[PDB]
């Protein structure tokens, strides 16, 4: 599923993440246009043989299980085919607790990129929450 | 499958630093965030502090920074340490990882003079 | 920090019946609020996750609702395993925090 900016950001509402340790809304919905672009099967194979799933392109080394990443940790404990789903319930969790490390959203390499500094908040304007 | 054990003194003195062991086996400490809570007399519960997969810490600001978590992967435990304890930390402590879907059986610990 | 109060402080119930437990938050959380069981002697067991996402192994007749700041458990037939402690926690900001709990108990 491909979300539109507006429809992902009340999504994301719902899914508690405003204001989620410290990170306004805004942050949520940039990250997910450049990690994805808003599309939930984005899958992006990484040189380390690991590979990032869904929405917020979660790794398979250090969050979810693939089955298939040498020194995978799985942190979320959750199979990285749940974070496929148009159902963003599984990756905002794991994203939750992503974020609950003292790296913060810089966990998020587009969102470090390209949303880091700006004004996040101008990606939930214009929209019915 | 994962368990979760606590381990350490029953009773400790007043001003002394209490420390407690959790013993986890099943996998490695590498792979979850761990956490330490606390149940005071009166059925209050105090969510006392966790460490993440970086190393990097979150402690209550109610223990006014007389707390620390630390970890062994060598030995896979993860340790509490309570500095300048007083009657007022007499309570029940509990290791958990993060996700709260495993703890430890719970020790008491009490603090007094005698 | 974020405050939790849950009422009522204790409630009395005949197996069978049903009964609803209520936690409210100082402020908006959104969905992050986490409901646990407590028995005597025992360490805390996860109930239901993020406000309403039920839990594998946990029985079916205990459900969460509600958003923002109004929360609510409910137990739906409650069973004699079903007596002891409930305590509500919110992990949407540091320190996480605990309501005062709700002592569910045979009538």
């Amino acid at each position: 599923k491909v979300f539109g900016r507006c429809e992902l950001a009340a999504a994301m509402k719902r899914h508690g993440l405003d204001n989620y340790r410290g990170y306004s809304l805004g942050n949520w919905v940039c990250a997910a246009k450049f990690e994805s672009n808003f599309n939930t099967q984005a899958t992006n194979r990484n040189t380390d043989g690991s590979t990032d799933y869904g929405i917020l392109q979660i790794n398979s080394r250090w969050w979810c299980n693939d089955g298939r990443t040498p020194g995978s940790r799985n942190l979320c404990n959750i199979p990285c085919s749940a974070l496929l789903s148009s159902d963003i319930t599984a990756s905002v969790n794991c994203a939750k607790k992503i974020v609950s490390d003292g790296n913060g959203m810089n966990a998020w390499v587009a969102w470090r990129n390209r949303c880091k500094g700006t004004d996040v908040q101008a990606w939930i304007r214009g929209c019915r929450l | 499958d994962v368990q979760l054990q606590e381990s350490g003194p029953s009773l400790v003195k007043p001003s002394q630093t209490l420390s407690l062991t959790c013993s986890v086996t099943g996998d490695s400490i590498t792979s979850d965030y761990w956490s330490w809570i606390r149940k005071f007399p009166g059925n209050r519960l105090e969510y006392m502090g966790y460490v993440s997969y970086s190393g990097s810490t979150y402690y209550n600001p109610s223990l006014k920074s007389r707390i620390s978590i630390t970890r062994d992967t060598s030995k896979n435990q993860y340790y509490l340490d309570l500095n300048s304890v007083t009657t007022e930390d007499t309570a029940t402590y509990y290791c958990a990882n993060w996700d709260g879907d495993y703890w430890g059986q719970g020790t008491l610990v009490t603090v007094s003079a005698a | 920090d974020i405050v939790l109060t849950q009422s009522p402080a204790t409630l009395s119930v005949t197996p069978g019946n049903s009964v609803s437990l209520s936690c409210r938050a100082s402020q908006s959380i959104g969905n992050n609020l986490h409901w646990y069981q407590q028995k005597s002697h025992e360490s805390p067991r996860l109930l239901i996750k993020y406000a309403s996402q039920s839990i594998s192994g946990i029985p079916s007749r205990f459900s969460g609702s509600g958003s923002g700041t109004d929360f609510t458990l409910s137990i739906n037939s409650v069973e004699t395993e079903d007596f002891g402690m409930y305590f509500c926690q919110q992990a949407n900001s540091w320190p996480y925090t605990f309501g005062g709990g709700t002592k569910l108990e045979i009538k």
